RNA sequence: GGGAGACUUGAGUGCAGAAGAGGAGAGUGGAAUUCCAUGUGUAGCGGUGAAAUGCGUAGAUAUAUGGAGGAACACCAGUGGCGAAGGCGGCUCUCUGGUCUGUAACUGACGCUGAGGCUCGAAAGCGUGGGGAGCAAACAGGAUUAGAUACCCUGGUAGUCCACGCCGUAAACGAUGAGUGCUAAGUGUUGGAGGGUUUCCGCCCUUCAGUGCUGCAGCAAACGCAUUAAGCACUCCGCCUGGGGA
């Protein structure tokens, strides 16, 4: 299996409820789809270097996560996340 | 890939009397060691060494040089070739540089030089001419 | 270094060619001579000259070529065995020849053979016909001449057991 | 002096802004690798971090 | 993959330890040939990738006329099990 | 050369590593251009050697805020990298080829070349279906000019982009076929490896494979080439035999 991080901006106004409920759904469409996130933590609420969405802050949240190159879950992710309201951008990358 | 061992032998022979170097190591065979042996006691090179290895051998051969770094050998020229195989009959062995060269000559009786070829009546496969 | 004198040489002017530098005022028409030295006993030599006038161009082509003696080797009235001289364009294979059968050669091959004391020799032009580069091709091959004495020296052999 | 290679880092994270700011300059443009000192290969993963950093707002495209 | 590969070296190595042979290497060859074959029909613009498979095709074939050549018993025996022709 | 053996150096496999704009697919980022909408604002703007055509009081250009869409990827960036060549430059993921370095467990000459065949092959062009910002054959107008079916200017269609299928040609060039071995040195640089120092960082040396520059021997008509040969050799292929007519 190979290991993924992502890292995802959430929308500066979000509620904590909403947060929570979103983070908790993103780690589900992860696990649903044949993928171990061995974590998932938020990294900081930062200013951002331009204009995103109209955001000029976010909550910078990355989850490592593990699975075979073969599985969904990474296609899975950027599809929900694209479509997703709350969430600004993300990025996949694989790590060592 | 190489396809002529004898003729990568003469030409390694050439280009280290071009430079004037003072040795020189070929991987072994037995033609090979049979050319090297009449260049000995022909007067062409000044020594001969063997070196067993894991692989086919070393033969090491020390390249001679006159008064003044003369060099003893001119060129060499390999004659048969895989292309072209040559062979002579005992009245064709050639003479080179009429008589102060040698050619080589592979024989029923031997790898032997033109001079001893035509003393036994016999011919053979010119494998290269020295001079 | 063969020194000149104490030798007879001949001289043989091999060819004389008119050459033209181009200049302002039209053209500057010369002389050049090249000649074939040799006392006719083994010691053989070539020169070329510039100048004006025909006789200076050919003393001048003269006075080189003696400073550029060569020796070349001799069994009888032939060479010890067969060369090949190549010099740029020139190519000059010269072979021994049978006693009393004459220079088989043509063109400056043939003065540079006579002059230097060559009677009977076999040889042929491969190569371009310019008179200098076939004169320099034929010292080349004079050059790669050798002797039997030397060459069995070099062997560490005896002339017999050379041949 | 290749300032990664000093600092003994085989990896670097895109993350790190600190780490990559001293590889741009005013304006924001990738300095050459000969201003900075860093090597060949050093160079080609910093020139990603920053393009990664980029791209999620952790550095400037400009200005 | 490293494991399917050192699978099928086991099921065709002619004695313990033997990765080299004409029976290994067209083995693994064969199943590197099959599964780049498939990558093939689904990206037949990846004519990089093609040559590859072309240069795996002519080692493959290459590897066959030594065993023909060297003994025709392990040649037909091996292609069989391969389902070569 | 044939036959029966043996061998491990060539060649390949295994194991351990290294780098990469190598390829394909699907997404995605910012800068800029253009168009569009809305404020601000007022007579120019644009262009040339000089001009005019053109655009603008039906409100331009400029400027601000947005929206749409296409194409290309600043810096990094480098006789740097990768690829058989053509070629490949934002970023991310999926699939995928090749190469390089150690090791020396395995095979035991399994290799090289390769007519004919097959595959790939810049740009332009062709077919079908999309797209179309910028650019721009054709073409229009304005100039220049003796004339201008040009160079210059203002426009501008195909085309340039995408999918699929054709075409198969280029100063498709290193104008240098491929394989192998051998033959002084110096100095850069890309990716490795090993050791000696260095607290590390790094420096020192040895080495492999690339990539450059300089330069012997040798070669060359000369120019020049020179361990990345055009040198010294062997193997196989392609090709040449005065110019024109072709
Ligand atoms: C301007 N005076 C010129 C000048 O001196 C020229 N040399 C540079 C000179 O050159 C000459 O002497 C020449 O050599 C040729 C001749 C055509 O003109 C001659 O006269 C030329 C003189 O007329
Ligand atoms: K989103
Ligand atoms: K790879
Ligand atoms: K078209
Ligand atoms: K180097
Ligand atoms: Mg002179
Ligand atoms: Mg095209
Ligand atoms: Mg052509
Ligand atoms: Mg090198």
């Amino acid at each position: 299996d190979t290991k993924y991080e992502i890292m995802y901006i959430i929308r500066p106004n979000i509620d904590e409820e909403a947060k929570t409920a979103l983070v908790e759904r993103f780690d589900t469409i992860l696990k649903d789809n044949g993928a171990e996130v061995i974590e998932s933590k938020d990294w900081e609420k930062r200013r951002l270097a331009y204009e995103m969405n109209g955001f000029r802050e976010g909550i910078y949240h990355i989850v490592n996560v593990t699975s075979p190159s073969t599985a969904g879950a990474i296609n899975e992710f950027d599809r929900l996340a694209k479509i997703n309201d709350d969430i600004i951008r993300h990025m996949i990358v694989k790590v060592e | 890939v190489m396809t002529d061992p004898i003729a990568d032998f003469l030409t390694r022979i050439r280009n280290a009397n071009m430079v004037k170097h003072e040795t020189l190591e070929v991987p072994a065979s037995k033609i090979k060691r049979d050319i090297a042996e009449i260049l000995k006691r022909e007067g062409f090179i000044r020594d001969v060494e063997y070196i067993e290895d894991d692989k086919q051998g070393v033969i090491r051969v020390f390249l001679k040089y006159g008064k003044n770094e003369e060099r003893v050998i001119t060129n060499l020229k390999r004659i048969s070739k895989p292309g072209l195989r040559a062979y002579v009959k005992a009245d064709e062995v050639p003479k080179v540089l009429n008589g102060l060269g040698i050619a080589i000559i592979s024989t029923s009786e031997g790898v032997i030089t033109d001079k001893e070829a035509r003393a036994k009546n016999i011919g053979g496969e010119v494998i290269a001419y020295v001079w | 270094y063969i020194d000149p004198k104490h030798l007879e040489l001949e001289d043989r002017v091999v060819a004389i060619n008119r050459v033209t530098k181009v200049v302002k005022g039209g053209r500057r028409l010369r002389f050049a001579a090249l000649v074939v030295v040799g006392d006719k006993n083994g010691h053989v030599g070539f020169g070329t000259g510039k100048a004006q006038e025909v006789p200076e161009a050919i003393r001048k082509a003269i006075e080189d070529a003696k400073k550029n003696l060569v020796e070349v080797p001799m069994v009888g009235s032939t060479i010890p065995h067969e060369v090949i001289g190549v010099f740029g364009g020139g190519r000059i294979l010269m072979k021994p020849a049978v006693e009393g059968s004459g220079v088989a050669a043509g063109g400056p091959v043939r003065a540079v053979l006579e002059l230097a004391g060559v009677a009977d020799i076999t040889s042929k032009s491969l190569g371009s016909n310019t008179p200098i580069n076939v004169v320099r091709a034929t010292v080349e091959g004079l050059k790669q001449l050798k002797r039997a004495e030397e060459v069995a020296a070099l062997r560490g052999k005896s002339v017999e057991e050379i041949i | 002096v290749d300032y990664i290679a000093a600092n003994h880092i085989e990896y670097i994270d895109y993350k790190d802004t600190e780490l990559l700011k001293r590889f741009i300059s005013e304006r924001g443009k990738i300095l050459p690798r000969r201003v900075t000192g860093t090597g060949a290969k050093n160079q080609r993963k910093l020139t990603i971090a920053i393009k990664r950093a980029r791209i999620m707002g952790l550095l400037p495209f400009v200005s | 993959s490293q494991e399917r590969k050192n699978e099928i070296i086991k099921e065709y190595a002619r004695h313990e330890g033997d990765t080299g042979s004409p029976e290994v290497q067209i083995a693994v060859l064969t199943e590197d040939i099959n599964q780049l074959n498939e990558h093939a029909r689904t990206h037949k613009k990846d004519h990089h990738s093609y040559r590859g498979l072309m240069k795996k095709i002519g080692h493959r074939r290459n590897l066959l006329a030594y065993l023909r050549k060297t003994d025709i018993q392990r040649y037909r025996e091996l292609i069989q099990r391969l389902g070569l022709r």
